[PDB]
């Protein structure tokens, strides 16, 4: 690799970093625990949003709150075929969203995926393991809308072969 | 010594006077009293009275009276009568929730720093025989999270989210005796500013005393130890850890630290005194996922032996259900120099 | 619009697919999938082409209704689709059923399933009690046409009593009885292992299938019965005839008293079943008695049987009888024990039987999606992309 | 002394029977007749079913107390029809003979058992929402103001929304379910704009409930939804203002001495008020009316409107409270109790 | 499977039933199914005036004109003979088959039954590929509308005929990954030197039909079929034509075929994220 | 609304004489109470 | 439900909860003569061909006690006579099965002992043994003269298909 | 209704107002004396030189953006090799406006900008902790 274990290194460790979060009974409303990355009522709670990328397309933005952490990943989409894997995986995980407890349904404008990780989850799910999901999640999505293209372009390949081969 | 009570986190813990009773916040709204049965903690109280999330406990030896504060805007003072815990209630007359709650070294009272950017300090009118709160509301501009009192009773410190470390005057007259003049200041009314740091941001998560209450110690959310002498013309001397943000810091001695947060093991900080400089010491938890005894966040430190004046045993409570009790006397001959 | 719709029930025993307006589905298949990196996931077969085959693994995307892997349900749905139904999926609209209690996610994903790959312009995830209760109205020849009832759906996985009201299934009352169509099978096949010989092993299953198909019935009485085919030995002692598959030859085995075993332990199943051992009737009562007060006698007048394992003959009839009897016991011991002269009014039940009983779920999908008022209460593919897959958890009832 | 004081409380959950001072009832039992429930929406129906429920408080089994040599203080619903009040008074005079008779409207017992003489209780219950203005300890009918919103009313929305989710209920089958998962999850929204935000793009809201049939049920969004009926009628297709714009409106009505110090002791009361955040939206609505419809824009004088809406955390025994305090501060008064000889004027 | 059958099923079945009722001298039942089939085509297989004696499978097609326009009618009669009767009201072409005169063999009835919309279509392709044999150079190019948004161009030349789709794509998905298809199929003559040479054009016309009225848009896509002589000659012609009379069908098929594998990717993916997800937990 | 109308249009095949030609002999008989 | 027993009088004789019903027995035993046509053993044998499929069966009375005990011997005597060529033979295989000694109420081994009841004393023991001997006489009689078919040769298999099958899923054989 | 539009939050006398009173800000890092070490091939001097006098009390942006762009010419003007011991030569309050200074910069990608801030990171966060990059994130006055 060049450039993309230095970028995954750079993320985990800002993750590490943001990933530091307490139960924050909300200020402004009372008896609730909300989100404050979300909610963003309490200026005061809210982290300076940080930027890590790894080229002027693929960029992960953290920004982190008392009690909540907000992680927007840009996958990589070399041409059109990629971007509709990425859009169509990405619709297709969202809609799950009930399952994946630390993601959201509806990206950031101008991102692809992205995760909110409460204090709940921080404190239902150890914060390393967190973080190395994210990682292992920003690589295995790569991943898998290569194989997705390689796959595709490999049926239909058998596709017109087989139906040209009975003329 | 890493025993794991229960998988989910524990909230915030508290020992008795014997050292033989914890009381722990199960991340729930009930409050669950272990105690040793020969050599192993069996779960012998259950106290259910919040309505919410219980964010704070506190045990006064003394009267071995157990005051615990939840996210339900409640605080109970829980008395063990016959056989059973029962609670008094707290009328704090705050709109939100509370969050760190800790008695005064007298027993005499009890500070409960809430959401609603103030600090409820209550005590007992035998008169009407009800709790009665009096808030210090200024300048706390943000939630306070963390308290600690000053080693007489009067004086008290509070980490803020709003940057701010500070030390407010709680001489309630009606409760307390004349304060002694301090270091901190000489005119001491109720709810007076008595003394204000902080750095260039960082919510202060956790605020202690040293035994002379002289020096006063808050660990902040920018991966920072700060310390202020009140005998040295009410000088701050500034850390920046290279490690994880610390959650709760404890004076084990007069010049020494032990801070705990998010780095999953607790830091000693030594402060020279001559220079007037903190320094770090060396972490707690060196080796024989995560190599350190607690796997998550370590949420709460206390002494467990000696107290601050010749604290021996510490106990570090975490966010994986662990509760770890480290003993100095053995980490001063398991490291170099760790003295 | 102009081309009809596609209605798919994929039951857990037999998919039956076909085209709206339509009395009864083009095609009743098995609901089987016979499956072996490029194209494999195309080379697999679906229907009575999947049941036996030399190199191919047969599996059952449906248990018990709910469908356990949706990879298999995807592929199932596509030859349904492509070629059985042979319908371009852009031009029609589905009507699809569901289970009863089916989770809205599972719903999602039969939505995610139609939209996303195949591109329908509309879908209808409608539940199989309503489109029983349908079919129930070509047997009900007056003005007593209502969408209230107790559906017991029958088939091969598990019966289930559904109480309906108001066109709204009352989920919590649905109450599920362990016996349907294989167990009868199951049972059949054992009694004709231990009476006769001449079976070939490998055809058990079918040969005994074939017997509950077409000499099955409920009997009143089973000593009389009993006592029936022994005297009259001859008009009830049916003679079935069978080629093996290896070494082809007709073999003849004598169908005698499965033929009222059959659907009895549908009334006692205790016979085959160990764990549940209450009738269906009085699981049908205890359906209706935990339902509203309300709505309970409503749910007495209209019992409509849906699914093939309620088919057999008089088996409407008997469970009329059951019922009514123990409803009338049950007044009658309350008047006793009350003693007030409360005299209640006396309570008609009434089982209602149709000659659409078999598909009776897809002739009411055929009759709901030959409407106008379908394409005006189906989930547009627009609709799906403007809100997204959460317009596909409430399918709203028609009256 | 006279002593012998005792307060029932006649609420439709629960009748609470104690003494005078005390901090807690001594006795408390639903108030079933036996299987009716003639208590709907605090208005009697079934007369005869009370004065059993009443023979069964003053019982051997109860409480074991002479009415003749006795007082005897009653809780009474905001709007309550003066048949009933005088129904009730004759039934204490004639059929209990009662020496010490006093019956007083919910509010003020509320505001002494919070230890307030002025302010605006907001009691919303099971079937509607009272608004009731106390001025000096005495109860005021003419801007006392009813919401036909209540808890009955925000489960059946929320049954609604949860068939809008593919869950099968039935209105008159799982309404306790419903209920139950409103008291567990429901709450009340701030800002309804950011709640739906959170609540469209984010599984934070999103809860796990187990129905007694076994089966989970996700419920998220309708968590806010279900209360917001109460400050948006027409979520119910029922006409009205909302209660923040109701309890602006009869504050408004009223004196304008009077109206700060309405405002700071506007006190919640009530099972249906104990919703999350219901304080906070109550404050964010009538300081934004204020806004509105009293500075008329601008905001330089909207941080001299001191408004303090505090839910007590003793809410469950408030209005027994109340009656102890009432009848135990000040019993030992002669014009305050109307007693049998008055009734035999 | 893979390649698109040319034969209904629907109507194969119900007359395989029907006729073996009627060999084994059943009565035969009424039967009343109307259903459809690709390219927006219409089956209805009834009992003409109720008889239950006869059964009529009547074919609808939105575009029987333009293919009426090429000898439908006679390549219908060659076909199918006398069962060929007047069409009914509503529909365009009729079969009537007397369940009391069957020929001995029912398999050649119900497989030409099946062929039905294929032999609507192959009028035109016959015509053609005669076109092409006989030299009749310049003759004018047939349009077919066998849908309301896609066209089709059949035109003869010297020494090829040129069959165009013109498909209308409805999602961007569906769009690209045609394009993939569509360039897999435009280099497909490297593993097989005999096939027909097939071209593609997105969002734009060929050249020839440039001077027609074409549509261009995003989503609308021109699949050129080159056939020469080898598989327009007599003995190759059927196959020829079942195949290019299915190949948009084909197509669209195989695009959701990729869809549906790209979701059990894309399954198999979420259920090994939420295991690892679920591994995190202190308990597991 | 048409939904109802149209599953009544099988009224008139539905509507007519028994469905068993003549019950032959293998059914359980009528004249039971049930 | 599992059909019941019909045949019970208030003066019918109860040796403890065993009931002690006639029959038309040939051999001689305690049970007495009954003039009726109709018998527990008779009652029995018809009723089997239904109940034996009932795993849970209701003690309505005392006499269906004798039902279930004259049930579980026509079981055992089906299991005994799949394996027989004659009604000679068949007889005698009832014979000796009679002869022999299966448990008695109260004894381990007998199914139901927990619904049946002991004998009293020693006289009333004894009565038990020989009421329960001349009920399996009787029922292997009454059986062997219906099971085979009118024409010879065939221990017709309308009741053989019931050898495996267990009434209240117990047998007498443990 | 019309009244639920105006967010009376933000009108509220209890919200976190920040100083904002540090003032001063006396241009910031000096161009002209990092453009004299740049040319004269001094790149660790260069980089000492631009990491003096951030803009952390200036509100107007420019000045910040100024400084953030010469602190990214000094960085990518960097050697891969040599820039590990530049990131020795800094004490604590350098490493952290270092690391504040590269996660300015990764918000403006440009050619291989990000190829050496990503090694620039790596090196920062191995001489300054994690605890550099939580002051980065919480620093409400931020380059
Ligand atoms: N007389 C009969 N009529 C119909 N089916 C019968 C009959 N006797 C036995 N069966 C069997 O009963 C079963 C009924 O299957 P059915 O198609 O109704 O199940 P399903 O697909 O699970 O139903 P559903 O659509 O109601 O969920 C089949 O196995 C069928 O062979
Ligand atoms: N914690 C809670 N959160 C939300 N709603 C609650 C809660 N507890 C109770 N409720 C609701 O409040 C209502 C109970 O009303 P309450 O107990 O005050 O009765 P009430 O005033 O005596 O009634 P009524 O109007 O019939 O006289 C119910 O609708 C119940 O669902
Ligand atoms: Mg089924
Ligand atoms: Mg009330």
């Amino acid at each position: 690799t060049a450039t993309l274990r230095p970028y995954l290194s750079a993320v985990r460790a800002t993750l590490q970093a943001a990933l530091c979060l307490e139960n924050f009974s909300s200020q402004v409303v009372e008896r609730h625990n909300k989100p404050e990355v979300e909610v963003r009522s309490s200026k005061e709670l809210l982290l300076q949003p940080v930027t890590i990328s790894r080229n002027e397309k693929e960029k992960v933005l953290i920004e982190g709150s008392i009690n909540s952490v907000r992680v927007s990943i840009a996958v990589k989409q070399a041409d059109e075929i990629e971007k509709i894997l990425c859009h169509k995986f990405m619709r297709f995980m969202m809609m799950r969203a009930e399952n994946f407890f630390i993601l959201r349904r509806k990206p950031v404008e101008g991102y692809d995926i992205s995760f909110l990780i409460t204090n709940f989850h921080t404190e239902q799910m150890y914060k390393h393991k967190l973080v190395d999901f994210v990682i292992h999640f920003m690589e295995e999505i790569d991943k898998e809308i290569s194989e997705m293209k390689l796959s595709v372009n490999a049926r239909a390949r058998i596709v017109a072969e087989e139906f040209l081969k009975n003329f | 010594a890493y025993h794991s009570f229960l998988v989910e986190p524990i909230s915030c813990h508290a020992w008795n006077k014997d050292r033989t009773q914890i009381a722990i916040c199960p991340n729930n709204h009930e409050v669950h009293i272990y105690e040793k049965s020969g050599n192993k903690w069996v779960q012998v109280h259950e106290l259910k009275e919040h309505n919410g999330q219980v964010t704070g406990i506190d045990w006064a030896p003394d009267s071995n009276r157990i005051v615990t504060c939840g996210t339900d805007r409640n605080a109970y003072v829980w008395t063990l009568k016959g056989r059973t815990w029962k609670p008094t209630l707290v009328i704090l007359r705050i709109n939100r929730a509370a969050r760190c709650v800790r008695w005064a070294p007298n027993e005499k009272k009890f500070a409960v720093g809430s959401g609603s950017r103030v600090i409820s300090i209550c005590y007992f009118e035998q008169e009407n025989d009800w709790w009665v709160c009096k808030h210090i509301k200024k300048p706390i501009r943000s939630t306070v999270l963390s308290l600690d009192w000053h080693p007489n009773s009067v004086l008290l410190a509070a980490g803020s989210c709003d940057f701010k470390c500070r030390i407010f005057s709680a001489y309630i007259k009606e409760v307390e005796e004349r304060p002694a003049p301090t270091p901190w200041g000489s005119k001491m009314p109720f709810g007076e500013l008595m003394f204000e740091s902080s750095s260039s941001c960082g919510w202060v998560h956790g605020v202690c005393f040293s035994a002379n209450g002289s020096r006063v110690a808050w660990v902040s959310h920018d991966s920072t130890v700060c310390l202020a002498d009140a005998d040295k013309k009410m000088a701050v001397a500034t850390l920046a850890s290279e490690t994880l943000p610390l959650l709760a810091v404890t004076f084990i001695t007069e010049s020494s630290l032990v801070a705990a947060g998010h780095d999953c093991f607790p830091v000693l900080f030594t402060y020279d005194s001559a220079a007037g400089k903190l320094s770090f010491g060396g972490r707690l938890d060196v080796p024989k996922g995560l190599d350190s005894l607690h796997k998550n966040s370590v949420s709460q430190i206390s002494v467990l032996s000696g107290g601050k004046a010749k604290c021996s045993q510490f106990c570090t409570t975490g966010m994986d259900g662990g509760m770890s009790i480290w003993d100095v006397r053995s980490l001063e001959s398991a490291l170099k120099d760790l003295k | 619009g102009r081309l009809p719709a596609c209605v798919v029930d994929c039951g857990t025993g037999y998919t039956k697919l076909g085209y709206a307006g339509n009395t009864e589905p083009q095609f009743i298949i098995p609901s089987c999938i016979a499956i072996k990196k490029g194209v494999d996931d195309l080379d697999f077969f679906i229907g009575d082409e999947a049941i036996e085959k030399p190199t191919y693994a047969t599996k059952w995307p449906i248990r018990h209704g709910i469908v356990e892997d949706w990879d298999l349900m995807e592929r199932f749905m596509e030859q349904v689709i492509f070629k059985y139904l042979r319908a371009e999926p852009e031009d029609h609209y589905f009507l699809l059923t569901e289970p009863p209690l089916n989770t809205p996610e599972n719903r999602e994903y039969t939505a995610e399933i139609m939209f996303e790959s195949f591109n329908v312009p509309g879908l209808y995830i409608a539940v199989q009690a309503v489109l029983a209760l349908a079919a129930s109205w070509t047997s009900r020849q007056v003005g007593e046409r209502t969408l209230t009832g107790t559906v017991i759906d029958s088939g091969d996985g598990v019966t289930h009593v559904i109480p309906v009201a108001e066109g709204y299934v009352i989920g919590s009352c649905i109450k599920h009885i362990p016996i349907a169509g294989r167990d009868i099978t199951y049972f059949i096949q054992q009694l004709l292992r231990d009476r006769e010989v001449g079976i070939p092993p490998e055809q058990s299953l079918e040969t005994a299938k074939a017997v509950k198909e077409r000499y099955s019935y409920v009997c009143p009485d089973l000593v009389k019965e009993f006592n029936k085919y022994d005297t009259d030995g001859s008009k009830w002692i049916k003679q079935y005839t069978g080629i093996n598959a290896i070494s082809k030859k007709e073999f003849s085995i004598d169908v005698g008293y499965e033929r009222f075993l059959g659907p009895e332990i549908f009334f006692h199943p205790e016979f085959a079943n160990p764990d549940f051992t209450q009738p269906i009737s009085e699981v049908v009562d205890e359906v209706i008695q935990n339902c509203p007060i309300d709505v309970r006698r409503p749910l007495y007048k209209n019992i409509v049987l849906s699914g093939g394992s309620t088919m057999f003959r008089d088996f409407g009839r008997r469970l009329q009888r059951d019922l009514k009897r123990t409803v009338d016991a049950r007044l009658k011991l309350s008047e006793e024990l009350s003693g007030g002269r409360l005299k209640p009014k006396p309570i008609d039940v009434q089982v209602i039987t149709h000659h659409m009983q078999r598909y009776a779920v897809w002739f009411g999908g055929s009759m709901l999606a030959s409407t106008p008022e379908f394409y005006q209460v189906c989930h547009t593919k627009k609709d799906y992309e403007e809100i997204g897959p959460s317009i596909c958890r409430h399918n709203p009832v028609f009256g | 002394q006279g002593r012998k004081v005792v307060v029932c409380d006649n609420g439709t959950g629960f009748v609470k029977c104690g003494y005078a001072g005390s901090n807690f009832p001594e006795h408390i039992f639903p108030a079933l007749v036996g299987v009716n429930y003639p208590m709907e929406n605090g208005i009697v129906r079934n007369w005869d079913d009370m004065k059993h429920l009443w023979d069964y408080t003053f019982g051997p089994e109860k409480l074991n107390i002479d009415t003749r040599n006795c007082k005897i203080l009653l809780t009474e619903p905001p709007m309550n029809p003066t048949k009933n009040r005088e129904k009730i008074v004759e039934v204490m005079f004639e059929t209990y003979q009662f020496s010490g008779v006093y019956v007083a409207i919910q509010a003020v017992l509320t505001l002494y058992a919070q230890g307030l003489l002025t302010g605006v209780v907001v009691d919303s219950g099971d079937g509607v929402t009272h608004i009731c203005p106390v001025y000096e300890g005495f109860s005021l009918p003419h801007l006392t103001r009813r919401l036909d919103i209540a808890g009955r009313d925000i489960t059946r929305y929320l049954i609604k929304l949860l068939l809008l989710r593919g869950y099968a209920f039935n209105h008159s089958a799982d309404f306790e379910t419903v209920r139950m998962i409103k008291e567990k999850l429901c709450y009340v929204g701030y800002n309804i704009e950011q709640e739906q935000k959170l609540a469209l793009e984010t599984t934070v809201l999103v809860e796990s409930y187990t129905l007694p049939d076994g089966r989970i049920i996700k419920v998220g969004g309708e968590r806010f939804e279900a209360p917001e009926a109460l400050f948006q009628p027409h979520l119910i297709n029922v006409e009205g203002v909302g209660v923040a714009e109701l309890l602006f409106n009869t504050i408004q009505a009223a004196d304008i001495d009077t109206r700060s110090e309405f405002y700071k002791h506007i006190v919640l009361s009530g099972g249906s008020t104990m919703y999350p955040g219901l304080p906070s939206r109550l404050e964010r609505e009538l300081k934004q009316l204020y806004l509105e419809r009293v500075l008329k824009g601008d905001v330089e004088k909207l941080s001299k409107f001191k408004i303090r809406i505090e839910d007590p955390p003793r809410r469950k025994h408030m209005v027994f409270l109340g009656g102890a305090v009432l009848a135990d501060i000040m019993k030992d008064k002669d014009n305050f109790w109307m007693t049998r000889q008055e009734y035999q004027e | 499977m893979i390649l698109l059958e040319v034969n209904n099923r629907i109507i194969e079945e119900t007359l395989a039933l029907k006729f073996e009722n009627a060999a084994a001298g059943n009565k035969p039942e009424a039967v009343e199914v109307t259903f459809a089939d690709f390219d927006g085509v219409l089956y209805h297989i009834s009992n003409p005036n109720g008889d239950k004696t006869k059964v009529m499978v009547s074919i609808s097609l939105k575009f029987y004109k333009e293919l009426q326009a090429h000898g439908a009618d006679e390549l219908l009669k060659r076909v199918y003979g006398s069962y060929l009767v007047n069409p009914e009201s509503g529909y365009n072409v009729s079969l009537l088959y007397d369940l009391e005169n069957l020929p001995a063999s029912k398999d050649s009835i119900v497989h030409q039954a099946g062929m039905l919309k294929r032999n609507c279509f192959a009028s035109v392709f016959e015509k053609y590929f005669q076109f092409q044999e006989e030299g009749k150079e310049g003759e004018n190019r047939a349009v077919i509308h066998y849908r309301d948004d896609e066209t089709m161009y059949v035109e003869s030349k010297k020494d090829r005929v040129t069959v165009v789709f013109s498909t209308v794509f409805k999602d961007d998905d569906d769009v690209v990954i045609g394009k993939v298809f569509m360039q897999e199929f435009k280099e497909g003559r490297r593993a097989s030197h005999t096939a027909p040479q097939v071209l593609f054009s997105h969002r734009e016309p060929p050249l020839e039909l440039k001077d027609t009225d074409a549509a261009v848009g995003d989503n609308i896509g021109y699949i050129t079929f080159v056939l020469f002589p080898r598989h327009t000659n007599a003995s190759a012609r059927d196959n020829t034509i079942n195949l290019i009379h299915t190949f948009r069908d084909y197509l669209h098929y195989h695009i959701k075929c990729s869809k549906a594998y790209i979701h059990t990717r894309m399954r198999a993916k979420t259920s090994d994220f939420l295991k690892v997800l679920n591994r995190a937990r202190p308990d597991a | 609304a048409s939904w109802t109308d149209n599953i009544m249009a099988q009224k008139c095949s539905k509507g007519a004489a028994a469905e068993i030609r003549e019950q032959g002999d293998g059914a359980e008989d009528e004249e039971w109470d049930d | 439900p599992a059909y019941h027993s019909s045949l019970m009088d208030p003066d019918t004789k109860l040796i403890g909860n065993m009931a002690l019903l006639p029959i038309r027995s040939q051999f001689k035993g305690p049970a007495p003569r009954e003039t009726k046509d109709t018998d527990i053993v008779d009652e029995a044998i018809y009723y089997f061909k239904a109940n034996v499929f009932f795993k849970n069966y209701e003690i309505k009375n005392e006499a269906d006690r004798t039902l279930i005990y004259i049930t579980l011997y026509i079981s055992e005597c089906l299991k005994k006579l799949q394996k027989c060529n004659s009604k000679s033979q068949g007889e005698k295989e009832m014979y000796t099965l009679g002869i022999t000694n299966f448990p008695i109420p109260g004894e381990p081994g007998f199914p139901l002992n927990a619904i049946y009841a002991k004998p009293a004393n020693k006289q009333e023991d004894e009565v038990m043994r020989a009421y329960l001997q001349q009920l399996r006489q009787e029922t292997g009689l009454r059986l062997c003269e219906k099971v085979f078919d009118p024409q010879n040769d065939k221990p017709s298999k309308w009741w053989t298909c019931f050898v495996k099958r267990q009434f209240m899923n117990k047998s007498l054989s443990g | 209704a019309r009244f639920r539009k105006v967010d009376v939050d933000e009108y509220d006398e209890n919200k976190f107002v920040d100083e904002e009173d540090g003032g001063d800000g006396q241009a910031g890092p000096d161009e002209g004396e990092v453009d004299s070490c740049l040319r004269q091939g001094n790149m660790t001097a260069a980089l000492q030189a631009a990491l003096k006098n951030p803009p952390i009390n200036t509100k107007s942006q420019a000045v910040k953006d100024r400084a953030g762009s010469i602190v990214l010419k000094v960085l990518i003007s960097f050697k891969a090799n040599d820039i590990e011991k530049a990131v020795q030569s800094l004490d604590k309050n350098g490493v952290d406006l270092l690391m504040k200074y590269i996660y300015k910069g990764f918000e403006s990608p440009s050619d291989n900008s990000s190829a050496v801030l990503l090694q620039w990171h790596e090196k920062a966060l191995a001489a300054g902790g994690v605890g550099s990059i939580v002051r980065v994130l919480t620093a409400r006055k931020t380059v």
